């Protein structure tokens, strides 16, 4: 029902402002192994 | 008091037995010294 | 340099996320009336 | 009896007590 | 690397905690589970 | 002394770390909190709201009776709220 | 009963004197170390 | 060659095989007071008549006890707080009907083990140690004043002190719990804690010096003989018994410096006794443990039990058991 | 046919007589009471 | 013939499978990623 | 050490001390059987359980008519 | 160099928190028991299993949270999501107690991998495996308590609740109805744990108090070097104090390090024991002889009878509440009851 | 048959004690 | 300070064997006067 | 258990006959 995307709404939105401000080391990271 | 009779020699047995075999591993122990 | 995404990393988020969750759920019971 | 039992237990406790204490072996340094 | 310092994380967490764990013992006397 | 991770307590006194925690940790609390404010954990989980535990003219507790027919019986205790 | 009394005041009085004076009589240079 | 000095100089000596000093000129006089009345009566006093009710109670084995369900009964309700010397009263005949006995002991065995404790500081001063064993002895001592002593004093009776046996011992905890819910009291969770705590830590180090003991033994010998007392290099390496903890954990969650270690050892259980200690102690004064009785009820008033009113049923059939002739009024307000 | 090479002796030193003996007396102790019931 | 709580048998041991499979799926993959340099 | 006749008869079967199958050997083959047991117990402690409801299968003492 | 060993190498590598092969079986068992504890105390009711709230969500707090056990009737069912008394449905499988079984069995498969752990990190580092025999004492009580117990019951239902208060309640619920503490199998338990909780103690403050001074600093805690030899406390100091204080003491560290795993770990084996019995209801409630005296001979009173008064009152007034599925109706006149309260 | 209770014991007794004495005496006998 | 009288004592196994055999045939002999 | 204690004692003696004659003393020329 429409309550599930209410609650979940933060925890995109939360996790998609991680995943932009830290995507440029996480790159480097994932290159390194080898 | 009517107690059960066999709680004597129960308990004779259970202090006895155990007792007597730790002397003798102690006595034992002491002449080979 | 240090790695960011890690088996360290996964435990305390596997711990932390749901807990501020739960924490926020429970700070919204406290106005629950009868 | 089961009184005599009782109390004889706790004497021979007391009694070695009374060995452990001053009948022990000795702690030697070194 | 070590901008914002320690003390004052310390600080800002503590009172964090001490917030929640107020509106809990306040809620003990509010609401449900106050008796009344 | 060390396995090769960032230490904590440069983790946590870094800018890049509360730039993306003061955005997680609210937004994951406002999420909690949602949960709650809507109903849904209600629903979910079904527990009871204040106002269905008993009918109300009833003060026996549903309590279920029956292993098998179990789920049955605790529906038959909710309609008899409806 | 006072004979008994008297008995036991008696008694109580002389292990405390004891004690009293004894603590009295320079306990702090009963040491190993720095006695004064 | 000056007798008071002689004998000042053989109480504190550090030769004797069991230390006197001046704490212990009065803990063995006292100690030996209390024992020998206590072995005496648990063995042979007749019933005393705790409650004052006229209603005695049979203590002691050749009376129809055994060792589980004998004691040393407390002094009558009817004495409450008041001194009850052997010489106060009219006969021993008078003295045993009345519980004079446990107040004997209780008096008695109180000073020596403050005397015990004493003892503790007294003689790590002779030997040049340092002083604080003694305040380790404090959790057990301050337990025993609370329900001798302490308990007695707020509720206004010795026979609400602490009976002297094993099934006395579970009377006063039941008859505890329903008058204070001792239970929902934080200073008993924390005593729980401080048990709990103690013996888990106990396990956990005898089992990690254990576990890193320095091979110096075959398989035929006791590894207890790799070890010489006295001997000046440690017998464990702290190094492995660390790192293997560490990684059971993680790193920053174990010890390796054994002076905060071992400190650790000593303040848990320590400071958890204290508190449930105090929590007896403040229990005499009935401030209780928490009350949720009725805590929750529903949108229209109806109680919702919680396992705290189920808590609050046993309680109640406590309450209602206990003393059954003995209250002629509807409060138990002591 | 040669005498048994693993025998052992068997030792229990003073330190452990007593404990062991203390053991069992307190064991008794307690459960005397529930032998005579 | 196949019962309601034989199907949920079926049901339980799929599952488990699917879970334990793909913990180890995962498993292999990244110790072939990050090997120790011997 | 002493020869009997019996000992002389059995003898070939305590002489493989130490012997072994190369690197892994059966284990694979071992480990599809555990695997089965498993289920199997699963399957006879599920039905005594009652969690597992089998026809024809009435787990109760009326099973001896 | 095959696949199970390069998994092997990856699973053993030193890192913040060591996995192992054992952390497969423990960190999703541990993980998912402690969520489930969570979960249920958070957000889930016992109003159809046992007619209590019991979340933080219904008005609880955290002694009078709890994850209650499941309906009597539901037997000593796995309580299976997927089983046949939920069907699958996750709500009515919550509130039909199924978080207990998740919980209880999720935990008991966690605490065997913690002590796999505990083996395999010994095993790597060298060491011997006492603290895993140690915590055997653990694993026994839990097994005895949480699974023995119910299953020799009509059901998991008279297992412990997983919550503060629930957990008092079956402190209360042994007294009236087992005798608990007339029973020797807890007594020796009593005195492992006392026992274990005074050699902790006792053995901690006389190590900091027969210390060397090996630092000027008026804090000793510097004075110590986790890689020197030499003892940081006087082992022959400490004897004489004890020996002269308490008539004997300790002169072989290792003896005494045994010892203080020995004392414990006994006290609760044999608590688990006195609970295997109670699962059969073989208690230690009476004794013959006292009763014969008492029922004969009504001037007769003990300790012993005192307690089994109170003992019969706990289990009458709180019998109907705490069984609920057993309709228990007493009538105010059958409670039994001293004068006046 | 109503025989003496305590007979019991003092036959359990009269065996034991002496006949432990003798092995006391003989297993420190034979470790010397 | 150790006494010089001390002596070990011996029981050889023979005498063991005679021993334990007069003690039996003993038990044997009186238990039935025991029991009556 | 008078019957059980008369063949016990008896039993014992027959065990004392098997030891006494089988492990004895072996006697020997010195
Ligand atoms: C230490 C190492 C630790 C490692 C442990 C790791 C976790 C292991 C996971 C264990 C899971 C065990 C749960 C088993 C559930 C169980 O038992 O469930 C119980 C069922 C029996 O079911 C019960 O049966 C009862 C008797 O019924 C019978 O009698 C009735 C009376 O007439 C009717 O006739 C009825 O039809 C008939 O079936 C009632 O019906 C109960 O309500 C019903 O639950 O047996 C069965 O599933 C199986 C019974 C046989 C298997 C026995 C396995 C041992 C487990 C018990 C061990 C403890 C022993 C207890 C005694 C103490
Ligand atoms: C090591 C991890 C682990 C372990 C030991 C357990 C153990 C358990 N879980 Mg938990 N669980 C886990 C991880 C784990 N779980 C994870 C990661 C999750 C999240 C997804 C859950 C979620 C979960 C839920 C939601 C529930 C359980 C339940 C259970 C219990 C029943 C399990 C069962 O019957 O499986 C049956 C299955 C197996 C034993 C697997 C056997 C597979 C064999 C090896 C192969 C057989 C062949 C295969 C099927 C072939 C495929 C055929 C196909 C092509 C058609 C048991 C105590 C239940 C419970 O607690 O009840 C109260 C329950 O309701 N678990
Ligand atoms: C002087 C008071 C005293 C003392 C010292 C004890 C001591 C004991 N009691 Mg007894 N008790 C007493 C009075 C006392 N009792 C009285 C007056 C009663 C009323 C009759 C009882 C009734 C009672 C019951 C009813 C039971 C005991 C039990 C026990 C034992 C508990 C063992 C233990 O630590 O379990 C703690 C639990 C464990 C050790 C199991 C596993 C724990 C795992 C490892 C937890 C891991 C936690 C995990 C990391 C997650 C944590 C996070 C979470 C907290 C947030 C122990 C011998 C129990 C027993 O005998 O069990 C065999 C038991 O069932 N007692
Ligand atoms: C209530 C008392 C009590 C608790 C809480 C406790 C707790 C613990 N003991 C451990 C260890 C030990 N315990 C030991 C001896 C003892 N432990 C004792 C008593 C306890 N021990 C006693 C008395 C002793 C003396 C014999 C030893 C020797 C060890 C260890 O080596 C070990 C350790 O490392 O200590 C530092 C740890 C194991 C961690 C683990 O398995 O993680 C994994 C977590 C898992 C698998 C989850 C288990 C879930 C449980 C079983 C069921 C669910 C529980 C709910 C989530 C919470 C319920 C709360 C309500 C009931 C109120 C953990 C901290
Ligand atoms: C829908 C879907 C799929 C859902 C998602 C679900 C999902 C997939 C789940 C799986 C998740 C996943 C794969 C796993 C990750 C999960 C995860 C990280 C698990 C968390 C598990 C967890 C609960 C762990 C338990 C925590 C635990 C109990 C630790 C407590 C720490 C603690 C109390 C330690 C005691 C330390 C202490 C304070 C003192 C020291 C003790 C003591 C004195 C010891 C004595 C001593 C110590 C020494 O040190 C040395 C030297 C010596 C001499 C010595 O005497
Ligand atoms: C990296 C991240 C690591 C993540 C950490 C996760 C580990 C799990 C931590 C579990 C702690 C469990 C405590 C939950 C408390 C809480 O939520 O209460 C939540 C409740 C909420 O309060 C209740 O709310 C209700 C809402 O309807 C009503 O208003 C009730 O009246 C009110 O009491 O708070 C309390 O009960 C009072 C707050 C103070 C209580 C603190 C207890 C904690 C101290 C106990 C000792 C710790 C126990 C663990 C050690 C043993
Ligand atoms: C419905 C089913 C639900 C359950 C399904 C089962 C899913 C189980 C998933 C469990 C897997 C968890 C492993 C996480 C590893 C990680 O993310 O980092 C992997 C590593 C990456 O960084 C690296 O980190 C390494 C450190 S370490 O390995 O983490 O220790 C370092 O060595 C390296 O240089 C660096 O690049
Ligand atoms: C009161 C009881 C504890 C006593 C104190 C403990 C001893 C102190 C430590 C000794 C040396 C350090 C002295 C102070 C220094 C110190 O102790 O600092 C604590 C430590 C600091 O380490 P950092 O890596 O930040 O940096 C290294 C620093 O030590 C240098 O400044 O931080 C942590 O450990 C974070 C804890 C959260 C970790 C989350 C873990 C994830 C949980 C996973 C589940 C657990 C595993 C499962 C088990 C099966
Ligand atoms: C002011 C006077 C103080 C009063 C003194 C009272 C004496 C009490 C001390 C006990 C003497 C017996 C010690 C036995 C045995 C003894 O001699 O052992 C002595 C033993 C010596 O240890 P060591 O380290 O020397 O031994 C190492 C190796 O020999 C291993 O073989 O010390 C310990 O093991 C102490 C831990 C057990 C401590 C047990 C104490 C429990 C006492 C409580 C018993 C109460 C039951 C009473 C019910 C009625
Ligand atoms: C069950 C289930 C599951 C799982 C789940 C999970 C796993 C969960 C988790 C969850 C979580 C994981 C939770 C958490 C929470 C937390 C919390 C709730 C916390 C809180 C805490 C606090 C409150 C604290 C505070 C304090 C105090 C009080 C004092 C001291 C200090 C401090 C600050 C700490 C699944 C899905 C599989 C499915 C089936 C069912
Ligand atoms: C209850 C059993 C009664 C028998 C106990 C008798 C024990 C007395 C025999 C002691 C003999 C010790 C001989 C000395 C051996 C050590 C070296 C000299
Ligand atoms: C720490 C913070 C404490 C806040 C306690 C709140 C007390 C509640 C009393 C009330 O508001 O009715
Ligand atoms: C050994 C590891 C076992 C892992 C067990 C994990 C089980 C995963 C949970 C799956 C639950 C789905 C059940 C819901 C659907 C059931 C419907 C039905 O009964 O027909
Ligand atoms: O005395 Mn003993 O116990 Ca304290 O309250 Mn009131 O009083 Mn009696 O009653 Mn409840
Ligand atoms: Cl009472
Ligand atoms: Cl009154
Ligand atoms: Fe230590």
């Amino acid at each position: 029902d429409w309550r599930v995307l209410v609650v979940l709404l933060p925890v995109l939105l939360a996790a998609g402002w991680a995943v932009r401000n830290i995507l440029p080391y996480a790159v480097k990271q994932v290159q390194k192994l080898l | 008091m009517e107690v059960n009779q066999l709680g004597l020699i129960a308990t004779a047995l259970f202090v006895l037995v155990p007792s007597v075999f730790l002397i003798i591993l102690y006595v034992q122990t002491e002449s080979q010294q | 340099s240090y790695p960011i995404f890690t088996v360290r990393w996964v435990a305390v988020h596997t711990l932390a996320v749901p807990t501020i969750f739960f924490l926020g759920a429970i700070a919204a019971m406290q106005f629950i009336q009868r | 009896m089961e009184t005599i039992t009782y109390v004889f237990i706790f004497a021979c406790i007391i009694a070695l007590f009374f060995f452990a204490i001053f009948f022990r072996e000795p702690p030697r340094i070194t | 690397g070590g901008r914002i310092p320690l003390w004052i994380v310390a600080t800002v967490a503590g009172m964090g905690v001490i917030v929640i764990v107020g509106l809990f013992f306040y809620g003990a006397y509010a609401g449900l589970g106050s008796s009344l | 002394g060390t396995t090769g991770e960032r230490p904590f307590s440069d983790i946590i006194t870094s800018v890049r770390y509360w730039v993306i925690h003061s955005i997680t940790i609210p937004a994951l609390f406002i999420a909690g909190w949602l949960f709650v404010s809507t109903g849904l954990a209600y629903d979910v989980f079904g527990t009871p709201r204040p106002d269905s535990y008993y009918a109300q003219e009833q003060r026996s507790i549903p309590l279920v009776t029956d292993r098998f027919e179990a789920k049955q019986q605790v529906e038959t205790f909710l309609e008899q709220l409806k | 009963m006072e004979t008994l009394k008297i008995t036991v005041y008696i008694v109580v009085t002389f292990f405390v004197l004891l004690f009293v004076f004894g603590f009295l009589s320079g306990d702090p240079a009963r040491n190993p170390k720095r006695k004064d | 060659a000056n007798l008071w000095e002689r004998f000042c100089n053989w109480v504190t000596s550090t030769d004797n095989r069991l230390y006197v000093g001046w704490f212990g000129v009065i803990m063995i006089p006292t100690l030996l007071a209390a024992t020998i009345c206590f072995v005496i009566a648990f063995i042979a006093a007749p019933p005393v008549d705790i409650d004052g009710i006229r209603e005695p109670v049979s203590g002691s084995l050749l009376y129809g006890n055994n060792i589980i369900t004998g004691a040393v009964v407390p002094s009558s309700n009817a004495i409450g707080l008041h001194f009850y010397p052997i010489w106060e009263a009219a006969s021993l005949d008078e003295w045993l009907y009345n519980g004079g006995p446990y107040q004997l002991i209780i008096f008695h065995f109180l000073l020596g083990a403050s005397c015990y404790m004493g003892r503790q500081w007294e003689l790590s001063y002779r030997l040049g140690m340092r002083p604080w064993i003694c305040v380790a002895y404090s959790a057990p001592l301050a337990s025993a004043f609370a329900v001798f002593l302490i308990y007695p004093i707020g509720q206004g009776s010795f026979s609400d002190g602490m009976p002297l046996g094993i099934s006395g011992t579970f009377n006063f905890m039941i008859v505890f719990q329903a008058e204070h819910n001792i239970l929902m009291h934080p200073f008993h969770q924390l005593g729980v804690a401080g048990v709990f705590g103690g013996a888990l830590f106990c396990a956990m180090h005898g089992s990690l010096v254990t576990s890193s003991l320095i091979r110096e033994t075959t398989e035929t010998e006791s590894a207890n003989y790799g070890y010489k007392f006295g001997q000046e290099e440690e017998t464990y390496n702290i190094v492995a018994a660390h790192g293997y903890f560490g990684r059971l954990i993680f790193q920053y969650a174990s010890f390796n410096n054994s002076r905060s270690l071992h400190f650790f050892l000593a303040a848990w259980p320590v400071v958890g006794v204290w508190f449930t200690a105090l929590g007896i102690s403040t229990m005499a004064f009935n401030l209780n443990g928490f009350n949720f009785n009725h805590s929750v009820i529903d949108a229209k008033g109806n109680v919702i039990n919680t396992w705290a009113d189920i808590i609050n049923r046993a309680n109640l059939g406590m309450e209602v058991m206990h003393e059954r002739n003995a209250h002629n009024f509807p409060l138990d307000l002591a | 046919m040669e005498p048994n090479p693993n025998r052992q002796p068997v030792e229990l030193n003073r330190t452990s007589l007593y404990l062991g003996l203390l053991l069992i007396l307190v064991l008794a102790l307690l459960f005397s009471s529930y032998f005579f019931n | 013939t196949i019962t309601p709580s034989l199907k949920g048998f079926f049901i339980g041991l799929l599952s488990g499978a699917v879970v334990l499979g793909l913990t180890f799926a995962v498993l292999i993959a990244i110790s072939q990623i990050d090997k120790v340099q011997r | 050490a002493r020869r009997t006749w019996l000992g002389d008869i059995l003898r070939p079967l305590n002489s493989e001390y130490g012997k072994v199958a190369p690197g892994w050997g059966t284990t694979p083959l071992m480990a599809v059987f555990m695997g089965l047991f498993l289920v199997f117990l699963l399957i006879i402690l599920e039905i005594y359980n009652s969690t597992l409801i089998l026809d024809g299968v009435n787990v109760s003492w009326k099973a001896l008519g | 160099r095959g696949w199970f060993d390069i998994l092997d190498d990856w699973l053993k590598r030193d890192r913040f928190v060591f996995v192992g092969w054992s952390g497969i079986l423990l960190f999703p068992c541990a993980y998912l028991a402690l969520g489930g504890w969570l979960t249920g105390t958070t957000f889930v009711t016992s109003w159809y299993t046992h007619g209590l709230a019991s979340s933080y969500l219904e008005g609880c707090n955290f002694l009078t949270v709890a994850v209650s056990t499941p309906a009597n009737s539901m037997g000593h069912s796995l309580l299976l999501l997927w089983g046949p008394e939920a069907q699958g449905d996750f709500t009515r499988w919550c509130q039909l107690g199924g978080l207990w079984t998740f919980i209880a069995l999720h935990g008991a498969f966690g605490l065997i991998g913690f002590m796999l752990r505990q083996f395999e990190i010994a095993r790597l580092v060298g060491v011997r495996p006492y603290n895993a025999i140690a915590f055997s004492a653990p694993i026994a009580v839990f097994v005895s308590v949480f699974l023995i117990y119910p299953l020799g019951q009509s059901s998991w239902f008279f297992a412990p609740s997983f919550g503060v208060a629930a957990i008092f309640r079956f402190l209360l619920f042994f007294q009236g109805f087992h005798n608990w503490t007339l029973n020797p199998f807890h007594m020796m338990g009593v005195a492992g744990v006392l026992g274990g909780a005074l050699l902790c103690a006792i053995h901690g403050a006389t190590v900091e108090n027969t210390l060397f001074q090996d630092g000027e600093g008026a804090s000793t805690f510097r004075a110590f070097n986790p890689t020197q030899a030499e003892e940081t406390y006087s082992m022959v100091t400490a004897n004489r104090f004890w020996s002269q204080i308490f008539g004997i003491a300790f002169s072989n560290k290792r003896w005494l390090h045994f010892f203080m795993l020995f004392v414990p770990v006994t006290g609760l084996w044999m608590s688990a024991i006195g609970v295997v019995g109670l699962a059969l209801n073989l208690r230690s409630y009476d004794f013959i002889s006292q009763e014969i005296r008492a029922a004969e001979d009504p001037e007769f009173e003990t300790f012993y009878t005192k307690n089994l008064l109170l003992n019969e009152g706990i289990r009458a007034w709180m019998a109907p509440q705490d069984q609920p599925h057993e309709n228990f109706v007493f009538p105010e006149e059958v409670l039994p009851r001293g004068n006046a309260l």
